[PDB]
RNA sequence: AAGCGUGUUACCUAUACUCUACCGUCAGGGUUGAUAUGAUGCCCUGACGAGUAGGCAGGCGUGGAGGUCAGUGACGAAGCCUAGACCGUAAGGUCGGGUCGAACGGCCUCUAGUGCAGAUCUUGGUGGUAGUAGCAAAUAUUCAAAUGAGAACUUUGAAG
RNA sequence: ACUAAUCGAACCAUCUAGUAGCUGGUUCCUGCCGAAGUUUCCCUCAGGAUAGCAGAAGCUCGUAUCAGUUUUAUGAGGUA
RNA sequence: GACGUAAGUCAAGGAUGCUGGCAUAAUGGUUAUAUGCCGCCCGUCUUGAAACACGGACCAAGGAGUCUAACGUCUAUGCGAGUGUUUGGGUGUAAAACCCAUACGCGUAAUGAAAGUGAACGUAGGUUGGGGCCUCGCAAGAGGUGCACAAUCGACCGAU
RNA sequence: AAAUAUUGGCGAGAGACCGAUAGCGAACAAGUACAGUGAUGGAAAGAUGAAAAGAACUUUGAAAAGAGAGUGAAAAAGUACGUGAAAUUGUUGAAAGGGAAGGGCAUUUGAUCAGACAUGGUGUUUUGUAUUUCACUGGCCAGCAUCAGUUUUGGUGGCA
């Protein structure tokens, strides 16, 4: 609100709290982002390296849509399955009854590996995968296929 | 007139109450200010400074902290005191049966150790079930992990995450970063 | 409601004193007040006036009698503090003053139903001035001069001073 | 009457004025603290006026007290007044000024009758 | 010497030092098995208190909103004046008196076009200057009668 | 020079509340703390950024990894 | 604590006892004046203002760090690996309130310029300090466990 | 076609908006008076009273107008009209006054103002039993004695 504002504390106060020599003025170091390289060169190499110049290539009409990659890691595999039925497959590993836990239509498209899921058979269906999120799910007894 | 080597009128620095207006949470510090006082266990004294402390310094605490911290010999009986918050944990899959007093239990962490044969309760039962706080173990969730660490004690040459709302190409990877162009930090 | 309430009301009990610890040791007097022994009264009626100290009472005032049939003042107590005492005497061990006590001196029971908006000796305050007075007569007479120095009055002259005037 | 009080020391009863109050019509009376960067008044400077200050902050135990001892108590009907009815020894009645006439007689009956000392009772009255 | 050089003591006084009271801040504490209006309260101890720019905290006030006091008021609200009174350190609050005529308060919160001595501030108004400067170029007016309450200024006449 | 009392570029309205590192002003109280005019860089020297000095929010602990200090011992200096 | 065999008493963790007058303008308050001493005219620029520096004849009213998009730190609250109802829909006493789906936003993974790759040897590692708790210990104290955190050496991921 | 925009026009409904220097420039005969050759610029000005019931009539004055009377709840509502602030001004009163005045500390002098306790009050025979027909104390101001804290000024004794 406006009257826990210190302006309302300033009042009486010549300068409201800017000074008397100051004598705050609209805009006494430029506008904006001025003066980035020449009086606020300081600021911009210390607290914003590298602001100026080029890097990489320059992507031509650039969709988010291809590069839409969530990662999801081991840990949160077992998220996927609704809690009620994560049990029923945590106990009773079973090889020839494996949950089938679809992670795409969840929305994730790439497998991490940050690992430690429970040594039961798991079903994976991911676009992508990385070399360590197989071999925690190989290890565990599961597969992984491809769908796209 | 005398000469002053500190500071004078200083205030002690540290908060004395808490400046939430909870009622309930004034409650608790009212209980645990009058064990605080008329017990000599430096437990309680700490919880004490522990319920004043605000959302960012009274971080959650995963029920996967919890069974890490149970997992200490010595420790497998004592009853874990959280002052703060309790959040659950998908990465762990056995949880070994405990009580646990915290300010707030999240609806996944009292299913979650509730199912695991636990039981949650809060500061009260324990002040009840244990005044002095005997074989008790206190917890406090991770504190620099926070975002707002990442960019703090900012400079050339330290490591930092700089302040930036959209991180990637063409945003500080140019001259000052990378050695190539300009110098490197 | 113009203003609302106070919650903490006062303590409306009134608290019991501490227990204080002065006792009422009695006065102790000066060297120069000696019994019988001759005072000047410096403030009162009888400013001036010369007197005789006749016994000190448990009151911390000074019973004295000027002879009233001399200098006319009373039998009559006085402060100790506004009176200076001179250095001569006048043995007094013939004349009963054991009788004049605090609540012989004790005016009246006054209350305010007796108010005197607007504005009578006892007789036993004159027979009592005599019998105690027929002691002073009797045995002020054999010092030559000191009637005459005890009905006069007494008062600083010109150019003499106080504190290098010995009494 | 009231409880005993420590004697009422009130350490500074002039009134704060302004500074050049009544050299300038446009100066309020009511004090405002002179922030200029010369003042002498702001400098403390002697024989000057004196700057309201802690100081000057009366005894806790005989803080809004009347000299009479109450502290009074603004009243605006009988159902303000019966609060008070044991607490007649510290706090004293005062009508608001807004209370009529014929709102008066009432409270000022009542008031009497409990003994409550009411600090306004030659205040609108009829004769 | 009431000058100079020197020394002896006596003495005078800072918001300095000591002690005491009071205030505020800070710190360290005490205070719940029928004990206290039931805890940001109460109480104890101690040390401090200069201050521009500046920071922060606690408060007073103004316009309006939600709630409450079954609040105040034509037997007199608001407003205004008050070398009348009280309260608060203070911002201010409250009362008493007069004018006055129709609405307005206290408290818990909410909100903002929220507090003026200044900006050669704006608008309006009023002053000292001050019954003052000024009403002095164009040669010049005078008498009488009439009207009229009133005639240097109007007529009319006579003159110039 | 003159171009409607306006002229080394008229006047009127708008863009326009143009821009200002410059001048003046910036409205209640109390309480606590309380400075700086120096480093470096800047077409920089009437201004900024950065470090420093200050406040506040605190946080971790509980007499120390301390100190505008001395002693002891051991260095260094090239002023008087 | 003292004096007292003791009972008690006391100058021993802060004043009592007696007495007198008055009970009102007496004390005191406010205000005016006088007297002693002191006090330069305020605001601002300034190293420096009473300035022969500038603004201010006086009075009333108006009058200046506001709002917003996006944020940073801090804080409070709700939920918490999730969170966000209010683009929209249903509803309604109708701009209120209530309810609701999918998406989407931020977070959960980083790195590289990009192609791409993508985080446990170990009890999620070791070492040191580490509140607290626990075992013994009358008590210090000794051990065990030691979250947060601080430093460092590691280990894994990306890039060279 | 619809979903969309709409500070113009018409109608309608609302507001945590403004309240006669505010809000449209314009609450009123406002884009009016007025200024400018012109383009254009562009104000100020709301409120008697319920009702004009708007002061008949007498008297002074030439008349305005005054004094009355009178209407009116009010003329402290008379169209120069709700309340009517300050600057500024007059009258009366009070005070002061040797080239300023004003303010602070302190007190006199004068003017003026709140208050006790004048309490059921430690009770006392009521005229066919709730008036205690004399009360306890604090309200102001002091004095004395014994003390305590701080201190000052001395007289003495003993000892080294």
């Amino acid at each position: 609100p406006s009257r826990f504002t210190k302006t309302r504390k300033h009042r009486g106060h010549v300068s409201a709290g800017k000074g008397r020599i100051g004598k705050h003025r609209k805009h006494p170091g430029g506008r904006g982002m001025a003066g980035g390289q020449h009086h606020h060169r300081i600021n911009m190499d210390k607290y914003h390296p590298g602001y100026f110049g080029k890097v990489g290539m320059r992507y031509f009409h650039k969709q988010q849509a291809h590069f839409w990659k969530p990662v999801l890691n081991l840990d949160k595999l077992w998220t996927l399955i609704p809690e009620d039925k994560r049990d029923q497959y945590l106990k009773s590993a079973s090889k020839e009854t494996a949950p089938v836990i679809d992670t795409l239509a969840a929305g994730y498209g790439k497998i991490l590996g940050k690992g430690r899921i429970p040594n039961v058979p798991v079903i994976v269906k991911a676009r992508f995968v990385s070399k360590l999120a197989e071999e925690k799910i190989r290890a565990a007894g599961g597969v992984v296929e491809l769908i796209a | 007139g005398i000469d002053h080597t500190s500071k004078q009128h200083k205030r002690s620095g540290h908060r004395t109450a808490p400046k939430s207006d909870n009622v309930y949470l004034k409650l608790l510090v009212k209980l645990y200010t009058f064990l605080a006082r008329r017990t000599d266990a430096p437990f309680n004294k700490v919880v004490l400074k522990a319920l004043f402390l605000s959302k960012i310094n009274r971080p959650p605490v995963s029920v996967s902290r919890i069974a890490r911290a149970l997992k200490q010999e010595g420790a497998a009986n004592k009853t874990v005191v959280v002052v703060g918050t309790v959040t659950d944990d998908a990465r762990i899959f056995e949880f070994p049966k405990t009580t646990v007093a915290a300010l707030r239990f999240t609806a996944g962490a009292r299913a979650k150790i509730v199912k695991a044969g636990g039981e949650c309760i809060t500061l009260d039962q324990l002040a009840v079930r244990a005044p002095k706080g005997q074989n008790t173990l206190i917890l406090r969730g991770p504190r620099n992990s926070r975002e707002a660490v990442r960019h703090f004690g900012m400079g050339p040459h330290k490591g930092k995450a700089p302040r930036i709302l959209s991180t990637g190409r063409k945003f500080e990877r140019a001259r000052g970063r990378r050695r190539s162009k300009g110098f490197k930090v | 409601s113009a203003q609302k309430a106070p919650k903490w009301y006062p303590s409306e009990d009134v608290a019991a004193l501490k227990k204080t610890r002065k006792a009422a040791r009695p006065q102790k007097l000066r060297a120069s007040l000696v019994p019988g022994t001759v005072l000047i009264l410096l403030a009162g009626r009888f400013r001036g006036k010369r007197v005789v100290y006749l016994k000190h009472l448990e009151d911390n005032t000074l019973l004295i009698s000027g002879p009233f049939k001399v200098n006319g003042v009373p039998l009559r107590r006085v402060n100790a503090r506004y009176v200076i005492a001179t250095s001569t005497k006048v043995s007094v061990e013939g004349v009963n003053v054991e009788k004049f006590n605090v609540e012989y001196f004790a005016k009246e029971k006054l209350t305010k139903k007796e108010k005197k908006e607007a504005k009578e000796i006892k007789a036993e305050r004159v027979e009592d001035q005599k019998v105690v007075d027929k002691a002073l007569i009797a045995e002020i007479k054999k010092t030559p001069l000191l009637k005459q120095y005890l009905s006069a009055s007494f008062s600083l002259k010109n150019g003499d001073k106080p504190h290098m005037l010995k009494f | 009457a009231s409880l005993p009080h420590p004697k009422i020391v009130k350490k500074h009863t002039k009134k704060f004025k302004r500074h050049h109050s009544d050299r300038y019509h446009r100066v309020a009376e009511n004090w405002r603290k002179q922030k200029g960067i010369d003042s002498v008044v702001r400098r403390r400077f002697r024989g000057n006026i004196s700057q309201p200050k802690i100081g000057y902050g009366s005894n806790k135990k005989t803080k809004f007290l009347s000299p009479s001892g109450h502290k009074t108590f603004l009243v605006a009907n009988v159902k303000d007044l019966e609060t008070l009815t044991m607490h007649t020894k510290t706090y004293a009645a005062e009508i608001a000024h807004n209370i009529s006439a014929k709102n008066r007689v009432v409270i000022l009956a009542r008031a009497k009758a409990l003994g409550i000392k009411v600090t306004n009772p030659k205040g609108r009255l009829a004769l």
